[PDB]
Order: structure tokens, then C-alpha cells, then sequence
RNA sequence: ACUUGAGUGCAGAAGAGGAGAGUGGAAUUCCACGUGUAGCGGUGAAAUGCGUAGAGAUGUGGAGGAACACCAGUGGCGAAGGCGACUCUCUGGUCUGUAACUGACGCUGAGGAGCGAAAGCGUGGGGAGCGAACAGGAUUAGAUACCCUGGUAGUCCACGCCGUAAACGAUGAGUGCUAAGUGUUAGGGGGUUUCCGCCCCUUAGUGCUGCAGCUAACGCAUUAAGCACUCCGCCUGGGGAGU
């Protein structure tokens, strides 16, 4: 759910957060934490190539099975946490073998469900097998790319996919966006679309949420000299005056296609970016 | 609970003893939740009008269960996506 | 509902007379309790305005009959009031 | 239902009083009875022959009213509404017609008529009035 | 006078049929082409109608009866 | 005190009454590839549009949305708006039949509460067909229209607001009575009938034809606009002005 705010002051006008109804525990388990350092958009020699990242809240990151190399064995839920790092939450799984680990969190799950991970495994909302044994048109997340590589493909909060329909090599997906790409059959994939669906409704409404969380604010295109950036002169609010809209480098940012035309997705697509 | 009279067919490509596991193993699960299934049935290989997935004609199929109430729901979405059960289509029983 | 163990259950429970089968107060009880498991039945799927309508006429008929065994007997109506555990 | 039992009656012996049915039934109770026997003393129907069984009634009349169309009984109204009372002091008992109909106040000794009542000089509910 | 021809079709030797396990009343019932029968032409009751009907649908979901046929 | 009113029970019957989930085809569009050529399309007549970049048609396969033909009918159900492929869960209601119980526990009901087509409105999904605004061509003296070729929002879904309609039977609800016929579903009792089927009696619902009666006339007429009772709402010449 999402609660709104009575504006008691004027930070609070627009501003939601969510209801955080999803989670149980709050302190972590401290056994699966991470370190993190926020880099803020710096590179390996110094400079800073990510414009407006940096001023975040300390992070600290939560080890998860985007894998889940584990199987057959079935998990039970024990509890579903929060996690900086992400839109989703996490569930923390018990394992029967005492591999507490923390592992992405679908929809529709609580304390208690039992949760394998074999190619032998069910369709109930959790459990993972490889896209083979998977039936033509579930509701899947957490895909792969590579066998056993981790789960780059879906994750984020309230995502998910489908399976199109097969072969023996490869497994077509119609993944979030339209784009439907021959996934290999042997990837591991788990069955669900990824918890706390409202994430996007979330109204951030005051500015240093955006700090919070956190961004830099980013200075626009007619306002930078005319060095700096190739929108900015004038005299003050003049007309984004050059054709082609350009980047703060000189590639137009309307549509210019960026995926390398000599590529290896040329064959990896029957259908690409509904826009 | 009340009589499920549910009878989905079974597919053309299967083999016989791969049938018989898939009836077997099938009835067991319908059978996990308490309804001694008091019926049985097999209409043998039988054409139908048009094709289901990939056959011009099946190998019909019958069941005759007593239940709740539990498992009619568990049998109908647990085999919906089976190979060998084509479109199970089951009706309530109240004749 | 409602079930028969609480058709015949509840008016085997609360049957005022031997072989009364009326008896307002046992109108009471299985209108009472058909209204609560209708109450809990139309709200887990909240939209169905025809079961809606159907629980706001049962549960209005209840309260009727609840007046009217007021009005026939004081003590009586009281101690089926506090036994039932509803018109407060 | 059951607005009022008089009107009904007295919509009874109308709307038969219009058909031209032999017999009439009606609802038997104490102002169809004594009602019955002081319509039917006044010489509008033949007979009122309350035929009593369980479990309550009921009243069965003869139209009195011979081969002329529109016999004894000739027109009735609703003198007292049930809903909206009729009164009636004893100077001011009201017969009504003026010369042919005759009226029925309820008086404080028995279901009077017009006459009989102004006899008796003392006024009631008005229990009805065929005109 | 005084009926109809094929007289009620069902009521004689019915009722409360199918309707999966049949296929040979409804062999005799779902029409030539492929659609339903006419109950004016054909001659089933009301109940007789809403019955062959309703098991004539719910026999050509399982693919029993063809769900369209030749010309 | 009593039982027909009204309610409970017992047994029947019926339905597109509702809410949620899942499934299935026919058809259109689009896409991929075969086959093939010079037209396809539309009209009152044409043109815009599409087509040698290979269209239409035809064959195969795939994707997706929306609505479910036949049954289907001045049929059914619902308080009304309305509700249609099929299956399941959860649920309301109606009528029939004896008749176990209760013993008037009922009717209406201003406020108050709740629902209410389609258009709209907010957000987020979905966009196959249809399609305001819009584009082009046609007809006309003119065409901000009719027609045709396209085409956005919308229609679809979920969550909330909107609370209007010829929301119609232009007829508020309840009850009692009062000529008849003929249909039509949902039941029941019966006369013989194993059957089946005919016929009567009976309800309940609904359609036609009509007596009395009503009326300004059309018309209504046991589903009254008849005949009476209860209660609520509305009406007091038109425009101004539902401003």
C-alpha cells in the first residue's frame, strides 16, 4: 500500500512513502552484510564520468543468490526485509541446511512457504528451474543470460516476464519491453513477478529525498555557457537554438541509436522496443 | 464435499507405459487429498474435431472423483500445464 | 451458507420450543449467523453489489425481528441479546 | 395490507353491487356482523347468513336488488376515513341523501342508523354512508 | 392438431442428460453444417432445450462435438 | 387469546442475478515465408488511399486485443441500470408444494445510507476491430455536414471520483374485489393412462384479444388509468429560466 501525507508543512505536499507493510524484522541478518562504499559517480583514476551522482545515506549491501546453484531442497520463508540497494525487497530464506541466505523477494509470498529449487521443482510462486521445463506463458523473473552466471536480466520491483513459446535451443522470452530475445535453455530462472508492485506511485515530493536517496541535481542545457555545454547562451532563456538536440557531448539525444550496429544481438531478437 | 465428474484427455504422441505413468501418477495426485477417486474410465483412442495442440485425434480420457471441495482446483491448474493432459475440461457433477 | 450442522446444529442449540422450528429467537439465530458468514462472504471480493444488497436486506430483516422479540419479551429479548452477542 | 376492513366491505358490496353477483362474501368480523344485521334490517340485501368456521369470517350477502338496475343497495361511500376521522356531535349527525339513502354512525350504544341514532340524539364515529 | 411434429424429443424417453459420456443424442442434435439445432425445427421443450443446449456446449468444449464444420 | 397476514422449517423447481480465477474456439488486423500478377479498394458516379519495394487473392505458422454466431424467442433472472462462449469457488434472491413451528413480528416511509447505462475525470496497465476532434478526396453556389479513404482520445482492465438519460410502461409502493377467451415459460394436484400423450383444476410470472367500469379522445381493462383503503413524492399558464 501507499500512505500520503497531510501537508503540515510545505515539504509534505506531494510526498508518499510506501506503506511498508511487505516487511517483518528490521535488524538483518549481520552475517550476510556487505560493505559498501558509495563511489559518487568517480572513476578508477579520479574523475568524475557519472554526471550528479554522490551525497547518498550509508548502504550496506545484503549478499543475494541471483543464482540459486542450490536445488531440490526446499527453502522456507522467514523473513521479508528492506534493502538500500534496490527498488524490491528481499526475503530471507532458511534453508533445511542452514544456508540462511537472502534471495529476491516475488510477490504473493510470506513467512512459512516452502520454496525449492531443482529443475524438479513447482511452478508455486519461488521456486526455480531452468527454462526448459517451464510451460509456455508463466510469469517469470530473475532470468539469466549465461548458464549460472547470476540473474543480470529482470529484477526490479514489480517486473517479470513471459515465455513465448520453443525450441530444444533456444527459449524465446518476452521480456519487460517488448524485447523478445532466444534465451538459452539450460539458464536457471525462478518463477514469480518481483514484489512491492508499487514502487513507481511513489511521490517523492520534497527535494532532498532525491538527496536522500541520493542524486545530485543536474544543470540543464541553455543554462551552462557556451563552453560547457553546446545547448547554453544567449541572452538568458534564449531557444534550445541548435538542430539536432545535443548531449553535453556533440550525439543527439533524440533517438540516435546507441546499440552498436555490428553486434551479437543481431541475431538474438524476433522482436525489439514496442516504443 | 461434493461429486467432480472431470475427464481430460490424454496426448496422441504418448507412449503406452509412459500413459500409464501419466494416469498413474496423475490419479495419485488427484487422489493426495482425501477423495477416494470412486470412478474410472477409458474411452480409448478416439478422434475429436479439431486439433487440441498438434493431433488430428487423442486418446479420450474419463475420471469420476469424490471430494471436496479441496482438489478440484489443485487437479485442474496443477495438470494445466502438463505434456501429456491436452485440455482438461472439468465439469461439475450434479446429474 | 448456511451449512446444515448449523441449520439443524444452530436451531438444535437454540430451540425455544421442542419441536419449534420458528420461534423468533431461532429466526434470530440462523438469520443472525447466515448474516455473518454472508457478511465475511461479501466482504472478501467487495464489488458484488447484488450479494451486497442481499446482506443489507438480511441484515435490516434481523434487526427487525430483533425489534419485534424486544417488544414481545423484556427479559427474554435481553438474554438473547447478550447470549447471541450482537445488537451492540 | 388491511388499510381498513369497513372500506372493504363496503368496496365489496360496491364493486358487486355493480356486478351483479347473487351472492357477495366478505371479511366476518363485529362490523361486518353488527353492520350485517343493520344494512340488512334496513332492507338492502336479502340476507347475511355469517357462515363461522375456523379460522376466522366470514360474512356471506345476498344483493336485495331486483330486475330494476341499481336495487336497495344503490351507492355507497366512505362517510369516515380510517386515516382521517369523521365526527359527529348529536345536533350535527348528518342523515344522509336527505330523503332516499340513509346513514351509519357508530354510536355509543350499538351501530346506529341515521334515524334511529338521531332518535337516540347522540353521535359517534361515522361508520359509513350509503347513499 | 393438436401438436407438434417430433413431439418434444426428449420428454418421451429423457430427461436430465448428457452430456459428456453422450455423443449419440448429440449426434442427433448439433446440426449439419456445424451450428446448433433450430428448437423450433428440431422440437425439444424449453427444459428439453436449455438442457441439450447447455450439454451440447459443454460437450464440444472437451472437443467432443466440432467447434465449426465443412460448408 | 387464535391464524390466513408476514416469517422460520421440510421437500421441489428454475434462471445471461452477482463477485473472483481459469479455459476455449469462429472472425478481423499485423508479422514471417511460399504461390502469383497488375490491379486491389471504395461509389449514386468518382477520387483520396494501397499496389512492380510484388498488392489483392491463396497456403502455412505465430502474436495480441475485443466480442462470443448457432441455441435465441413481444423466452428467463434482477430493485433498476441491466445481464449471453465454457468450467470452478464464494454468494444473494424468486416461485411451487404439503403443511412442523411463531402468533401480527406488517405496509409505506420525508431526511439519512447505498446502487445506478453511456459520455466523461485522476493514476497505472491494455490497445486487434470500431472510432469524436483531425487530414485528404468527393457531392453542392457554399460543405467547419451526409458519402469514401485514413486517423488521436475513448471503448478494454484494476483501483477511485463522477450520481445524469425518452433512467419509459413518460403509469410510486402495498393490499382486497370485479366478464371472458387465447398464447408462454417455472412448478403442483388429478382423470384413465408402465409408457407417452391429451384434458381439467391449480399457482406464480409474462404476452395478445376484449365485458363491466374509467376518460377529453386515443386508449387501460385482474399486470386497470376500474372499484375503495394506507403512505410518500410531484403539479398550479407560457417565455424569462432550470438562467
Amino acid at each position: 500500500a501507499i500512505k500520503k501525507y497531510k501537508p503540515t508543512s510545505n515539504g509534505r505536499r506531494g510526498m508518499t512513502t510506501s506503506d511498508f507493510a511487505e516487511i517483518t524484522t528490521d535488524k538483518p541478518e549481520k552475517s550476510l552484510l556487505a560493505p559498501l562504499h558509495k563511489k559518487g559517480g568517480r572513476n578508477n583514476q579520479g574523475k568524475l564520468t557519472v554526471r550528479h551522482q554522490g551525497g547518498g545515506h550509508k548502504r550496506q549491501y545484503r549478499v543475494i543468490d541471483f543464482k540459486r546453484d542450490k536445488d531440490g531442497i526446499p527453502g522456507r520463508v522467514a523473513t521479508v526485509e528492506y534493502d538500500p540497494n534496490r527498488s524490491a525487497n528481499i526475503a530471507l530464506i532458511n534453508y533445511a541446511d542452514g544456508e540462511k541466505r537472502y534471495i529476491l523477494a516475488p510477490k504473493g509470498i510470506q513467512v512459512g512457504t516452502e520454496i525449492m529449487s531443482g529443475p524438479e521443482a513447482d511452478i508455486k510462486v519461488g521456486n526455480a528451474l531452468p527454462l526448459i521445463n517451464i510451460p509456455v506463458g508463466t510469469v517469470v523473473h530473475n532470468i539469466e543470460l549465461k548458464p549460472g552466471k547470476g540473474g543480470q536480466l529482470v529484477r526490479s520491483a514489480g517486473t517479470s516476464a513471459q515465455v513465448l513459446g520453443k525450441e530444444g535451443k533456444y527459449v524465446l522470452v518476452r521480456l519487460n519491453s517488448g524485447e523478445v530475445r532466444m534465451i538459452l535453455s539450460a539458464c536457471r530462472a525462478s518463477i514469480g513477478q518481483v514484489g512491492n508492485e508499487q514502487h513507481e506511485l511513489i511521490n517523492i515530493g520534497k527535494a532532498g529525498r532525491s538527496r536522500w536517496k541520493g542524486i545530485r541535481p543536474t544543470v540543464r542545457g541553455s543554462v551552462m555557457n557556451p563552453n560547457d555545454h553546446p545547448h547554453g547562451g544567449g541572452e538568458g532563456r534564449a531557444p534550445i537554438g541548435r538542430k539536432s538536440p545535443m548531449s553535453p557531448w556533440g550525439k543527439p539525444t533524440l533517438g540516435f541509436k546507441t546499440r552498436k550496429k555490428k553486434n551479437k544481438s543481431d541475431k538474438f531478437i524476433v522482436r525489439r522496443r514496442k516504443n | 464435499m461434493r461429486k467432480y465428474e472431470v475427464m481430460y484427455i490424454i496426448r496422441p504422441n504418448i507412449d503406452e507405459e509412459s500413459k500409464k505413468a501419466v494416469i498413474e501418477r496423475f490419479n495419485n495426485v488427484l487422489t493426495s487429498n482425501g477423495a477416494e477417486i470412486t470412478g474410472t474410465k477409458d474411452w480409448g483412442k478416439r478422434r475429436l474435431a479439431y486439433e487440441i495442440n498438434d493431433f488430428r485425434d487423442g486418446f479420450y480420457q474419463i475420471v469420476n472423483v469424490q471430494s471436496d471441495a479441496a482438489a478440484v482446483q489443485e487437479f485442474d491448474r496443477l495438470a494445466k500445464i502438463s505434456d501429456d493432459i491436452i485440455r482438461h475440461i472439468v465439469v461439475k457433477e450434479e446429474e | 451458507a448456511i451449512t446444515q450442522e448449523r441449520k439443524n446444529q444452530l436451531i438444535n442449540e437454540f430451540k425455544t420450543h421442542e419441536s419449534d422450528t420458528g420461534s423468533p429467537e431461532v429466526q434470530i439465530a440462523i438469520l443472525t449467523d447466515s448474516i455473518n458468514n454472508l457478511n465475511e462472504h461479501l466482504r472478501t471480493h467487495k464489488k458484488d453489489h447484488h450479494s451486497r444488497r442481499g446482506l443489507l436486506k438480511m441484515v435490516g430483516k434481523r434487526r427487525n425481528l430483533l425489534t419485534y422479540l424486544r417488544n414481545k419479551d423484556v427479559t427474554r429479548y435481553r438474554e438473547l441479546i447478550n447470549k447471541l452477542g450482537l445488537r451492540r | 395490507v388491511m388499510t381498513d376492513p369497513i372500506a372493504d366491505m363496503l368496496t365489496r358490496i360496491r364493486n358487486a353491487n355493480m356486478v351483479r353477483h347473487e351472492k357477495l362474501e366478505i371479511p366476518a368480523s363485529k362490523l361486518k356482523r353488527e353492520i350485517a344485521e343493520i344494512l340488512k334490517r334496513e332492507g338492502f340485501i336479502r340476507d347475511v347468513e355469517f357462515v363461522e368456521d375456523s379460522k376466522q369470517g366470514i360474512i356471506r350477502v345476498f344483493l336485495k336488488y331486483g330486475q330494476n338496475n341499481e336495487r336497495v343497495i344503490t351507492g355507497l361511500k366512505r362517510i369516515s376515513k380510517p386515516g382521517l376521522r369523521v365526527y359527529a356531535k348529536s345536533n350535527e349527525v348528518p342523515r344522509v341523501l336527505n330523503g332516499l339513502g340513509i346513514a351509519i354512525i357508530s354510536t355509543s350504544q350499538g351501530v346506529l342508523t341515521d334515524k334511529e341514532a338521531r332518535a337516540k340524539q347522540a353521535g359517534g364515529e361515522v361508520l359509513a354512508y350509503v347513499w | 392438431r393438436a401438436k407438434r411434429r417430433k413431439v418434444c424429443y426428449f420428454t418421451s424417453n429423457g430427461i436430465t442428460h448428457i452430456d459428456y459420456k453422450d455423443v449419440d443424442l448429440l449426434k442427433k442434435f448439433v446440426s449439419e453444417r456445424g451450428k446448433i439445432l433450430p428448437r423450433r425445427v428440431t422440437g425439444t421443450n424449453a427444459k428439453y432445450q436449455r438442457k441439450l443446449t447447455a450439454a451440447i456446449k459443454r460437450a464440444r468444449q472437451m472437443a467432443l462435438l466440432p467447434y465449426v464444420s465443412g460448408e
